[PDB]
């Protein structure tokens, strides 16, 4: 609450980790000197004097990336150059993580269709200039093809049953080859009728049916039970 | 033997081993082939055939 | 620099040794050499919520090493923990040696 | 002031990277043991159960005159999906002309088909890495090898024609 | 050794015969010392100490 | 030599640039490299040995196996050359085919005999030294490195006296006695 | 234990030095004696290299 | 013979928190941290073929 | 410890010297110069060194604990092998036996 | 000894080599050698393979292939006694001829 810790780079590029006697997963701040939903920062002064500059950390029972990151994913494709399609923006929670992960030289199009968070969305994309805020439908990418174009990455943090097909259209339209397609699913919001390893293996099979060959999922379960992380890369020729 | 010289001797002696290896070896490592390539080992047979 | 290195070469030993700080907290097994990249930062606990993780303006202090020094629970425990460590060490070693000597020698 | 023991320089190779023996000039994974486990249980799966077949449990089927769907609901006495990979299809389709009554009932459109993504054909292989990947699936198989490698796998229920029915055996809740 | 026998007789009665320490080092009685009467040299196994006692199993 | 692509390594399979099969895998280059073999043709006069010695073990194999001519000149053949050295073992009769080798011949020479007598702590020094002339084997300074140092005369290498290596070991264990002149 | 009672297995006590021998500390019994011989024979080992 | 299986299921749960890991329950209080450590270069996540 | 002779450790190789450094008598002038902190200091030097002992008393009390646990999963182990590879012998001559 | 001269087909690199044992190749335009070595035995002649990378030389007996900066290749068992060789540059042949008499024409691509 006052106390110290030493920070400390992850092996992702652009998160990092602080040690103390509970360490926690960190990420530098974009826009220093306030919090965004209210997750605790870390002000280090680094060496015209030293400037105060922040980090703030990240969250795994409110960000299911955060939650892929400290189970442990062997590549994410957030990279702080990249762009990132963020699909289901719900908040501005896990798109400003994403955000200053992917850094001031890359940009975060957060995609969300409901108006009050994307209120919250344009008014957190002030002090975030890397965050483009898209409020339209995803599940029709060509309603905002003029506003994004060539992401490297896409996040899908939607909730929906049409869930494949939204992430293979977005992914049709803006991501390029071999570029990062990062799944979270839910199983239960997909469909109950059926287990979650059911309906991970179904939908694994959609992405490869839509040609994005899954390299590694995650069940990420201490902070979510039955959720999971897939992550692949868009083949677009040869999965084979 | 004891009066045997130099090639006889050493085929004999190889073929008596061999005759006497192949009952509790295996068959696929008693009687193992001088590597020779493909293309010379075919010509090889197909003289020897002729 | 190693003139920093220097100064927080300290708590690095306490992060790379936290697995004896508490005797109940029992950390995953990690090795954690010093990074060759670090940098020492602090908490902010913002003004939003109180009391619950709220370390005091009069309890807020310059290091982890003075953290661990002014808890009084610690201290026990270490104090306690060097002392049956030590009388384990010096169990049979020289004191004993020359005392069994001097039993021999007495009579 | 020459240099002493002076040699002739000749090539290395034990270390010169120009030839072709020496052009070989950390991250764990410990992949976690699935949540849809007990101990040995697989306490997820429950009906409509899912069952990947290969050929020899289809040359068997009908071998011993057993329907497919008709005996996997008598075996389970649950609703199954039957799920013939490309690689099954692919296997069964190498098998000749000999083999037409087989792949002809696998041709059915009870049995639905799952679409594997890799090269070749070996069967084996996709079916023991689509299992040991997902945990939900029943593996259907007559091979001495392919059952040997599915019941060391933990969670995975193994079904097998013998006699005149199918049976089943890692699944715990049969009856 | 000791204090097994009172005298050298006694010794002379029982050379050679085979003792052990209770570290469990087996020893033989050699020879019964001349002047301290029932004191006797034996020979162990190797050097056994000043805390030990020897043994003369008999029935 | 530029990373033929695929349609080239298949269509060129055989090319190759520095490793020839006549070259029998740098053998020569690389037995030199071991022992530190000054001049380049010193492999090929030892393997010229190898071959008389390996040539007249098949010719006398070839023998009848009790006949007292092949089993006296197989022992006859046998102890010199362990007395030579190059030899280990003088035991079985395999030896003259199997463990008759460049580098044996070659673990005879005048540095490795100083390497393994610990009396340099390199091969390259033990050429650097009786290059410079500081080993004598017997009363007379050696001074070239191929010499080949037999069982028997391998007891009188030493220094030459008046040798600065022999004044710093005795001067390091502090026992020179400069009566002596070392 | 297949057909042994665990009143069978119980547990020998170990007996002390006696009292009048008492400034020779601890009588040693046979682990405290092979402790010691070990000891000195790795040390006459390395001593003989 | 119900309290046994009381017993070793209460054991058996103990041991898979060791084996996987178990959703407790989600976020008790304040986000403390990790409080056990955080490994960066283990990766628990299950490769495809 | 183990005492070598002198007269043998005199006559020892060049690699096989022993380097036994003898004590210090003379009061040097580096020792009386330099300085050592006190109070605030002496007090973080002493906790540290608690804490450091208790880590490396509890890795030592853990890695004996580990042997303890690994030599009997050893003979549990070996025991089982045994018992597999004598099942293995006769169940060969069982198949070469009707074969 | 007196310097046989040799050039590279175009001509950028120049091979001499002494009849005592001075072989250097160099791009004799620039300033830059990068081979100047002394085998001591009596040289005869040498030619570059397919450029300034690889030449061939014929020494006391054997003929001797060297990389670019000098390093030996390749020391010939066959090719006894070259006093005269000559690189088919279209053909991949280097043709050795000299005191035995035999022509020797030897692949440099495959060995
Ligand atoms: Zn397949």
């Amino acid at each position: 609450g006052g106390a110290k810790v030493v920070i400390e780079p992850h092996r992702h590029a652009g998160v990092y980790i602080a040690r103390g006697k509970e360490d926690l997963l960190v990420t530098k701040n974009m826009a220093p000197g306030e919090s965004v939903y209210g997750e605790k920062r870390i002000s280090v002064e680094e060496p015209v004097p030293p400037t105060k500059v922040e980090y703030r950390v990240w969250n795994p029972f409110r960000s299911k990336l955060a939650a892929g990151i400290m189970g442990g994913l062997d590549e994410l494709f957030i990279a702080p150059g990249k762009k990132v399609l963020y699909l289901g923006a719900a908040s501005g929670t896990s798109v400003s993580h994403v955000s200053d992960v992917v850094g001031p030289e890359g940009v975060v199009y957060a995609v969300e269709f409901s108006h009050r968070p994307g209120r919250e969305l344009i008014s957190m994309a002030k002090k975030r200039p890397n965050i483009i805020p898209i409020i339209e439908d995803a599940r029709h990418p060509q309603k905002y093809r003029m506003l994004i174009g060539m992401v490297d990455c896409v996040f899908a943090d939607v909730a929906q049953p049409d869930q494949a097909r939204i992430i293979a259209l977005n992914s049709h339209m803006f991501l390029k080859d071999q570029g990062g397609v990062v799944i979270s699913i839910k199983a239960n919001c997909i469909d109950s009728t059926v287990d979650a390893e059911t309906v991970f293996a179904r939908e694994v099979q959609k992405l490869r049916e839509e040609r994005i060959k899954p390299l590694e999922q995650l069940t990420l379960e201490p902070y979510e039970r039955d959720h999971c992380i897939v992550v692949g890369r868009y083949m677009r020729s040869g999965l084979k | 033997d004891d009066q045997v010289i130099g090639k006889a001797r050493s085929r004999t002696l190889e073929m008596r081993l061999n005759r006497l290896s192949r009952v509790n070896g295996h068959q696929d490592k008693i009687n193992k082939l001088e590597k020779v390539p493909m293309h010379i080992r075919r010509g090889m047979i197909d003289k020897h055939v002729k | 620099d190693d003139n920093m290195r220097r100064e927080v070469q300290r708590d690095l030993l306490l992060i790379k040794h936290r697995a004896a700080l508490d005797p109940k907290r029992h950390y995953k097994k990690q090795r954690w050499e010093v990074p060759e990249r670090f940098a020492i930062g602090t908490i902010i606990e913002d003004k939003s919520e109180f009391y619950s993780s709220r370390m005091n303006r009069k309890e807020r202090k310059s290091t982890i090493l003075e953290t661990l020094m002014g808890d009084e629970a610690s201290n026990k425990y270490f104090k306690r923990k060097y002392n049956e460590i030590q009388e384990k060490s010096t169990s049979g070693r020289k004191a004993h040696y020359k005392k069994m000597k001097e039993m021999r020698k007495k009579r | 002031t020459r240099k002493f023991g002076l040699v002739k320089r000749t090539l290395n190779t034990k270390k010169d990277q120009r030839l072709k023996k020496n052009q070989e000039n950390l991250t764990r994974n410990i992949p976690q043991v699935s949540s849809a486990l007990f101990f040995q249980y697989n306490q997820a799966i429950k009906p409509p159960y899912q069952v990947l077949i290969d050929t020899n449990f289809i040359n068997f089927s009908i071998q011993k005159k057993v329907d497919i769907v008709r005996g996997m609901m008598d075996c389970l006495l649950a609703k199954c999906n039957p799920l013939i990979t490309d690689c099954v299809m692919a296997e069964l389709e190498k098998l000749g002309p000999k083999y037409r009554i087989a792949l002809k009932l696998a041709r059915d459109p009870r049995i639905k088909r799952l679409s594997c993504s890799h090269k070749g054909t070996y069967a084996d292989d996709c079916l023991v890495h689509r299992v040991l990947q997902h945990k939900c699936y029943i593996v259907a198989t007559n091979d001495a090898g392919l059952k040997q490698r599915i019941r060391k796998i933990p969670g995975i229920p193994l079904m097998s024609v013998g006699g005149h029915a199918y049976v089943i055996e890692k699944l715990p809740d049969v009856f | 050794i000791k204090d097994m026998f009172s005298s050298a007789m006694e010794v002379a009665r029982f050379e050679g015969a085979q003792i052990k320490t209770v570290s469990g080092i087996r020893g033989e009685i050699k020879r019964a010392l001349s002047k301290p009467e029932g004191h006797y040299r034996a020979a162990f196994e190797d050097k056994i100490l000043m805390s030990d006692i020897v043994i003369l199993r008999s029935w | 030599v530029r990373k033929l692509k695929h349609h080239e390594q298949k269509l060129l399979k055989k090319v190759d640039f520095l490793e020839w099969k006549q070259d029998q895998g740098h053998r020569d280059t690389q037995v030199m490299r071991t022992y530190h073999i000054q001049n380049r043709e010193d492999y090929h006069k030892y393997n010229r040995i190898c071959g008389d010695i390996r040539r007249l073990a098949n010719k006398l194999s070839l023998l009848p196996p009790t006949d007292p001519f092949r089993r006296k000149h197989e022992q006859l053949l046998l102890d010199k050359l362990y007395a030579m050295g190059v030899l280990t073992t003088k035991s079985k009769i395999s030896d003259l085919e199997n463990k008759v080798t460049v580098s044996a011949i070659c673990r005879r020479r005048l540095p490795v005999i100083m390497h393994r007598l610990k009396m340099a702590e390199t091969i390259q020094d033990a050429v650097k030294f009786i290059e410079q002339g500081h080993v004598r084997v017997g009363p007379n300074l050696i001074n070239d490195p191929a010499y080949l140092v037999t069982r028997n005369m391998e007891d009188y290498v030493t220094w030459v006296d008046n040798s600065k290596i022999k004044k710093t070991l005795l001067r390091y264990r502090n026992q020179i006695d400069d009566f002596d002149f070392s | 234990a297949k057909l042994v009672h665990d009143v069978q297995k119980k547990q020998h006590r170990e007996r002390s030095q006696l009292t009048s021998r008492s400034r020779y500390g601890f009588l040693e019994k046979h682990k405290d004696y092979v402790k010691r011989a070990q000891d000195f024979h790795r040390k006459q080992s390395t001593l003989k290299v | 013979s119900r309290v046994k299986k009381r017993k070793k299921y209460q054991k058996a749960q103990k041991k898979l928190k060791s084996v996987r890991a178990v959703y407790s329950g989600g976020q008790s209080g304040v986000y403390e941290g990790e409080k056990t450590g955080i490994k960066k270069g283990l990766t628990r996540s299950v490769k495809f073929k | 410890g183990l005492k070598v002779p002198k007269a043998v450790q005199k006559e020892l190789p060049f690699k096989s010297q022993i380097h036994q450094m003898k004590p210090q008598k003379k009061k040097t002038y580096m020792a009386k110069r330099a300085v050592v902190l006190g109070g605030d200091e002496k007090k973080a030097r002493s906790f540290i060194q608690k804490v450091l002992t208790i880590s490396k008393a509890k890795d030592s009390k853990r890695k004996e604990q580990k042997a303890s646990q690994r030599k009997e999963r050893l003979k549990k182990l070996a025991k089982m092998e045994e018992e597999k590879s004598q099942r293995d012998k006769e169940k060969k001559k069982e198949y070469f036996a009707q074969n | 000894g007196p310097y046989h001269i040799k050039y590279a087909k175009n001509g950028t690199h120049l091979l001499i080599t002494g009849r005592k044992g001075h072989v250097a190749s160099m791009d004799w335009r620039k300033g830059q050698l990068r081979a100047e070595l002394f085998l001591n035995e009596t040289c005869h002649s040498a030619t570059y393979l397919q450029n300034e990378q690889y030449f061939a030389v014929a020494q006391k007996k054997y003929t001797f292939i060297y990389d670019h900066e000098g390093t030996e290749l390749h020391r010939l068992k066959q090719h006894i006694e070259a006093r005269h060789l000559d690189f088919l540059p279209y053909h991949y042949l280097l043709v050795t001829a000299g005191e035995t008499g035999w022509l020797k024409y030897h692949d440099v691509s495959t060995g």
